[PDB]
RNA sequence: AUUAAUAGGGACGGUCGGGGGCAUCAGUAUUCAAUUGUCAGAGGUGAAAUUCUUGGAUUUAUUGAAGACUAACUACUGCGAAAGCAUUUGCCAAGGACGUUUUCAUUAAUCAAGAACGAAAGUUAGGGGAUCGAAGAUGAUCAGAUACCGUCGUAGUCUUAA
């Protein structure tokens, strides 16, 4: 491997757009207890790489920040932050910083990183709200994610309402309160019972919680909703799929009798 | 890239300094060919029991070096024999790591034992170790017959030894005394015997498993058992690790260079010393660093990296990755290294394939002591300004016990014989206590280190109990290391306790403990037993309750000086007496201040100095808000009492000390209406201080008032100093300052011609250091002493050691304080200064090798981790090389003492004569050389304050009318002033102004130096002094007819004039006729 | 060396713009929450209805949190390739007009093909849902990846009026 001062520098003449060499060089420079040659390396790879490569350029600011996460300073990681906020996007380095502070064991600044990015990218983007949702319920703060989710309904337009309120449900069904996640599915299906895009993602997740009492109840009532033939026969195919996995073939037997009689009209 | 390449040129040349030639290794390996041939004819005898072994060797020359416990026939069932062993190479010469050293080294020629001669039960009851102690004397019995037959024994000798200073494996040593002649190479051949690789069970020979069943965990006994098998496989790792790294041996050479500087090597440290991890473990750690090192086996050091990367990263891993109380290191020789984050209360470097601890040789006392130097040495690889290659290895750090440590005491261990230890020590020493620590040199070594651990605790930085007089050698015709030294039967003469103390807790009186409760808690059980009647119930300031002990404060010793005698009295030895007689008389050379609890004031007690700062603040409190025509904006003193630089501690009503009035520099509002004349400048500012005196005379009758002119400014005779003495007894010399002071000085330089420009520039430096740069140094004087208050205990006494030798009359106190503050900001390669004995001995060695021509002084006024940058400190280097153009030998510019505020170097050290500076270094050369040659004793300790005053054409002995030691505030007092304040100066030093006129008139022919502090430097009366004076070199030859020779000379002919000493002796005699007592004329 | 298209690039310096990207600070106006005084109405309408209301609707005032924009000044005002564009100030790069006995001498004009900027827009229920396929369920990947690798399949993709 490249393990010398002359080794990784020679590869820069052959590979100018490769920040992966400087990603191992900063691991090779600061391993010798002198990170000033590693802070020089992330500064050098910015002016050596091609400007058309955005995968290594944004990662270069993510490299000097993650090096700053354990081995940096207070205002040095922030002066590199507002330099990446001018040369690149703001919240995408902050959603990288929210994942970095999730690993950095600084929950207080990550609480500040969730709020300071909520002023910029809370009103227009529905993306980081679920990122605050998964981080809250993993720390067992279930009502805290539910508090700003109503703020996330007051954050963006009516198009992001069906997107974000669905995203809180599967985040809670994974690691939070799935009864209020299914109540979000009970809310999104009572908001629009003619839109099967919320009930099917519920029926995929209710049959991912493996409750045949919960899944087949939402399966039996969806066929009696405003659904066509393709949402009648293929939703029965999800019913025969769920009855196969459980262990009672009686419900697998009459599921073909419930769908074929409903088409007999 | 300049931190590596300038280090690599300092690494590649330094490895060439110790360059071992191929000629020395030639006859050393050819003598091994005479060793391998003669051992190849060493035959095997028959198998015999333990009883037959003592029958054959008691009448023979060879004797078995049996370790404790020796074998007994009532417990010996197996047999013993000698065999033809498989000899091999291991160590430095097998990895090509050897180099030229003057003291010499040992060549580890390993002899592997035969596997069939050891049973399956060889690991327990010391069975295989009974084979190794018998076969090593047997192989020495066969080789001495073979080496005598080859007639090489005339300069070759055989004796007993131990491998790595561990007594559990008896071994022989071969050397050369003054074809096979290796006496020119000075390499010794260590005939080491090791066992076969895992001939016993390595899983059963781990640290937690025991091999003395009669069990408790035997970590050290299994360390000598299991590592006897790893001599071949671990060496095979470093054989191939040398081929994968181009600078494995070069960085382990710098690792061998750095570890030898602080006393770390392959010598054992459990026996009461410092060591256990040296060149053997660092090259092993360089194999673990070049094969991973992360917490999940990630990389720590590179394979293709050079010596600049492998040397710094491993010691930083020795500093930042803990191995003693927080974690442990893993290794595998048979696959990466992955550091274990669980500790075992000692150093534990895990060999996962060999089941032995590679850091087992170092105890807890020697583990953390190397880490404080590791972070110190790794910080030197982090600095981007100073050169750090000489600071690592080329500066010996292990010379004196008073140098690298704060205090070392001689506690004699008259413990006697082993069976009489039931009445010698308070400890119960049996067979089970001697299971893992079987050697008696190790048993009290960690016990007294643990008994001192409850005694000092956080008051020090480490613990080092040193076994002075303990060797490792024995005769092969003798049993082991036996001696009748010190009245005892131990493997030492005595023991010495060494530690580097932290000054914020080293003299604490309230010995803190755990909290009290309803029942005696387990944490409170140990502290109550350790103190007993000394433990009592004492509450806190905020309301907390805990069991604590109050200690006794003294002006000659710290609080730990009693506890080192206390904790050694109870549980170490009832007859042992610990005493530190070096730092006891060292504190007696300082002035004893006349205040309450003066003998009860420790060296850290600085309450008397800050109490004088309260009165001056109360003095400035009446000054600052007062209404005058010109308002005040600056009220600050630049005196030596507020900067802790006064030789006398500030006592009230003290009129006789020269540092009584702390100097004051004050400033008014910005004013263009100040006059632009020098005589009119001090005529106006004294008028605003006249109304300020008129405001102090009107409604401030508690403070007194008097005026005096300060003649310390050359060519300025219009200045006036305001002397205000408060009601408590502290006086200040108040002088104003404006923007017209440096205006009149710089206009005096440019307007004057090329003739008189120099003296008005030096008198401008008299106005610079007293008015312009006065408060700038006074701000950083009190500031950076908060990191090391021992500088204030040393630099007040380092001038007191300088004032006793007639040096105060030519140098200022600021350049004397910055000399003793060089080992505070730059203490390399020693520890942090923490005592007056440590501070004075650091200044004694540093001022010895202080060559004033080649290297100047640039000390950073920065606290512990404000300093000048790399571009700024190089600008300070530009002041040296340009001034040395017309002053190359230090005759016109000797002491270049510079800092961040004054990089000119000549702030307080310009205008001084070079010949007194030559004796200032000579008194630093002879005083430090006397410490290492004749030892350090109180005959020599007070001798540094004893000047002989030789090389003198003039030596004047005098005695004053009133002895003024008690009047200066020195308790061998001051209570009130007189009714008229003019009579207060009648008890001052009369030789201060008598010698002030001496250098004034006769400067061109006489070199006048004298003492300014006659109260402490007078002895009993506090009024005695002596002045050493030498004639100039230019006025030592005949000087022709001129007018401006400025020499008190006589007629020698009709053409030449010479300074006749007859009128020259009487001229200083007719002035001081009342003080005329004695005068030496040569 | 035939001239330096009162063609053109390029260069200097004085200007200027609601130009755009980023940042700065300032401004009123709105919602929601904490909460006091008090209610027979409050909102809406041509008249009503509807809506919340001794659950204090409603008015005033205060604090917190969040989102939008620069009224009067302010206009046939300039600018931006067009689309578009208004607090104070900057950074970076772009631009109308300017003068050179500044530099080059046609480097210059229209653009198929082919590419870059970019004005509006995603709501109700009916059918179809063959294909695709977000939502999600998924086996691998990297240290880590809700992405790139493989699949089923919901809304939709096709159409019907508001």
């Amino acid at each position: 491997a490249p393990e010398s001062v002359a080794d990784f520098e020679r590869l820069l003449i052959g590979n100018p757009n490769s920040s992966v060499v400087w990603m191992n060089y900063m691991a090779f420079q600061l391993q010798l207890s002198e990170i000033e040659k590693a802070r020089e390396l992330a500064e050098r790879a910015l002016k050596t790489i091609n400007f058309r490569e955005e995968a290594e350029k944004l990662n270069i600011w993510i490299a000097m920040l993650n090096l700053e996460n354990t081995f940096g300073t207070e205002e040095t990681l922030e002066e590199v932050f507002s330099r990446a906020c001018q040369y690149m996007d703001s919240y995408t380095i902050h959603t990288k910083l929210l994942g970095i502070y999730e690993i950095s064991e600084k929950f207080d600044k990550a609480a500040e990183l969730f709020k300071a990015t909520a002023k910029k990218f809370g009103g227009e983007k529905v993306s980081i709200w679920v990122s605050w949702g998964d981080f809250l319920i993993s720390h067992n703060e279930e009502q805290e994610a539910r508090t700003i989710l109503g703020n996330a309904l007051k954050a963006l337009p009516k198009r992001n309402h069906i997107e974000v309120v669905r995203k809180f449900a599967q985040l809670e069904f994974a690691k939070g309160d799935p009864e209020r996640g299914r109540s979000l599915f009970e809310g999104l299906v009572a908001d629009a019972p003619k839109r099967i895009d919320l009930w099917n993602v519920y029926v995929d997740q209710e049959v991912k919680a493996k409750d045949k009492k919960k899944v087949e109840d939402l399966f039996e009532r969806i066929i009696t909703k405003k659904i066509t033939r393709k949402q009648a026969k293929f939703f029965f195919n999800k019913w025969l799929q769920f009855e196969e996995s459980e262990g009672d073939e009686k419900t697998i037997e009459y599921v073909k009798a419930k769908a074929t009689e409903y088409v007999a009209s | 890239l300049f931190k590596s390449n300038i280090f690599k040129l300092q690494i590649d040349e330094l490895l060439e300094q110790v360059k071992l030639k191929q000629k020395h290794v030639l006859k050393v390996e050819k003598f091994l060919h005479k060793l391998y041939d003669i051992l190849q004819e060493i035959p095997d005898w028959e198998e015999k029991s333990l009883a037959e072994v003592d029958s054959f060797f008691k009448n023979k020359i060879v004797s078995v070096p049996f370790v404790d416990p020796k074998p007994i026939p009532q417990n010996t069932n197996y047999k013993f024999n000698y065999k033809k062993p498989d000899i091999s190479l291991i160590g430095s010469f097998a990895l090509k790591a050897g180099i030229y050293q003057p003291n010499g080294s040992s060549i580890d020629t390993l002899l592997t034992m035969p596997k069939e001669l050891f049973e399956k039960k060889d690991f327990l009851n010391f069975r295989c170790l009974h084979k190794r102690s018998v076969y090593l004397a047997y192989l020495t019995h066969h080789l001495l017959i073979l080496l005598k037959k080859d007639k090489l024994d005339s300069f070759l000798q055989l004796e007993y030894s131990y491998f790595d200073n561990d007594p559990l494996l008896p071994i022989l040593r071969i050397s050369c005394s003054k074809d096979y002649n290796f006496y020119k190479t000075r390499f010794s051949i260590n005939l080491l015997i090791g066992f076969p690789y895992k001939v016993f069970e390595p899983k059963k020979l781990l640290p937690n498993r025991n091999c003395i069943r009669i069990l408790p965990a035997t970590p050290l006994y299994n360390f000598s058992v299991l590592s006897s098998s790893t001599h071949e496989n671990y060496l095979k790792y470093l054989y191939k690790t040398k081929k994968q790294t181009e600078s494995f041996v070069e960085a382990t050479v710098l690792g061998r260079l750095w570890l030898q500087q602080r006393g770390f090597s392959s010598n054992m440290s459990h026996s009461g010393s410092l060591g256990g991890f040296g060149t053997f473990e660092f090259t092993i750690l360089m194999a673990a660093l070049l094969n991973g090192g992360g917490i999940n086996s990630n990389k720590i050091l590179l394979h293709g990296f050079s010596s600049y990367q492998l040397f710094k990263g491993v010691i930083k891993y020795l500093a930042t990755m803990d191995l003693c109380h927080d974690g442990h290191l893993q290794f595998h020789s048979n696959p990466a290294s992955k550091y274990i984050d669980e500790g075992f209360q000692t150093p534990t470097l895990f060999d996962k394939s060999t089941k032995v601890n590679i850091l087992t040789k170092m105890t807890v006392s020697s583990y953390q002591i190397l880490k404080e130097y590791a972070g110190e040495t790794l910080r030197m690889l982090n600095n981007v300004v100073q050169d750090q290659f000489s600071n690592i290895f080329l500066t010996n750090i292990s010379r004196f016990d008073n140098l690298k440590y704060d205090l070392c005491y001689d506690v004699q261990l008259p413990l006697g014989k082993y069976n009489n230890l039931e009445t010698s020590l308070a400890a119960t020493f049996g067979s089970m206590e001697r299971v893992k620590f079987i050697t008696l040199e190790n048993f009290l070594a960690h016990k007294i280190t643990n008994v001192a651990r409850y005694a000092l605790g956080d008051r020090i930085k480490y613990i080092q109990i040193e076994m002075v007089g303990q060797k490792s050698d024995f005769p092969i015709t003798k049993r082991k290391v036996y001696s009748n030294t010190g009245g005892n039967h131990f493997n030492f003469d005595f023991v010495r306790v060494k530690l580097i103390v932290n000054p914020s807790e080293c003299d604490k009186l309230v010995t803190k403990g755990p909290a009290h409760s309803e029942t005696m808690s387990t944490e409170a059980a140990v502290f109550k037993n350790f103190w007993g009647i000394k433990s009592s119930l004492r509450r806190f300031k905020d309301g907390s309750i805990t069991h604590c002990c109050v200690w006794s404060t003294s002006s000659s010793e710290p609080i730990i000086s009693s506890i080192v005698n206390f904790a050694l009295q109870k549980h170490v030895s009832k007859k042992a007496q610990i005493s530190n007689e070096t730092i006891k008389k060292f504190h007696n050379f300082l002035p004893l201040p006349n205040l309450p609890s003066s003998a009860k004031t420790s060296v850290l007690n600085l309450s008397s100095f800050f109490n004088l700062k309260k009165s001056f603040d109360d003095l400035y409190k009446i000054i600052f808000q007062m209404k005058l025509p010109l308002s005040v904006k600056s009220i600050l003193p630049v005196g030596s009492a507020f900067r802790y630089t006064s030789l006398c501690q500030p006592v009230p009503f003290a009129y006789s000390d020269p540092d009584f009035f702390q100097d004051v520099i004050l400033e008014f509002e910005t004013s263009p209406k100040w006059p632009d004349e020098i005589t009119s400048l001090e005529k106006a500012k004294t008028a605003f201080l006249l109304k300020i005196q008129e405001e102090l005379s009107a409604n401030s009758s508690t403070y007194r008032s008097f005026f005096s002119r300060d003649e310390s400014i050359p060519y300025n005779l219009e200045i006036v100093t305001l002397n205000i003495l408060t009601p408590e007894g502290y006086g200040f010399k108040f002088r104003v300052l404006t923007e017209r002071d440096e205006i009149l000085y710089l206009r005096a330089i440019a307007n004057a011609r090329n003739e008189l420009k120099p003296e008005l520039e030096a008198t401008f430096l008299k106005f610079t250091a007293k008015y312009l740069a006065s408060v700038r140094h006074t701000r950083t004087l009190e500031n950076i002493s908060h990191s090391y208050q021992f500088y204030s205990p040393v630099v007040r006494l380092f001038k007191r050691w300088l004032d006793t030798h007639l040096l105060l009359g030519h140098i200022t106190d600021e350049l004397a304080e910055l000399i003793a503050i060089k080992p505070f900001v730059d203490p390399a390669p020693y520890f942090i200064p923490g005592s007056l004995e440590n501070g004075f001995l650091k200044v004694l060695k540093f001022i010895s090798q202080w060559n004033w021509k080649d290297d100047p002084l640039i000390l950073d006024l920065v606290k512990p981790e404000e300093r000048l940058t790399l571009a700024q400190y190089k600008g300070i280097q530009m002041n040296f090389t340009n001034l040395r153009n017309s002053d190359p030998n230090g005759t016109h510019l000797q002491f270049f003492v510079a800092s961040k505020n004054d990089p000119s170097g000549i702030l307080y050290s310009s205008g001084i004569p070079l010949p007194i500076a030559t004796r200032l270094t000579a008194l630093a050369k002879v005083a430090v050389n006397l410490l290492q040659t004749h030892g350090l004793n109180q005959q020599t300790i007070n001798l540094l304050f004893t000047p002989g005053l030789k090389d003198y054409d003039f030596v004047v002995d005098l005695r004053t009318p009133i002895g003024l030691k008690s009047s200066c505030g020195i308790l061998s007092a001051p209570s009130n002033f007189p009714e008229n304040l003019n009579d207060l100066s009648e008890k001052m030093d009369p030789t201060y102004q008598l010698v002030k006129y001496l250098n004034l008139k006769y400067k061109n022919s006489l070199i006048l130096s004298s003492r300014k502090y006659i109260g402490v430097n007078g002895g009993e009366k506090g009024d005695k002094n002596v002045i050493t004076g030498l004639i100039k070199p230019l006025f030592k030859g005949a000087h022709k007819f001129r007018v401006n020779l400025d020499c008190n000379v006589k007629p020698v002919d009709d053409e030449n004039v010479i300074l006749n000493k007859e009128a020259i002796f009487h001229e200083i005699a007719a002035f001081g006729n009342d003080m005329v007592i004695n005068f030496e004329t040569d």
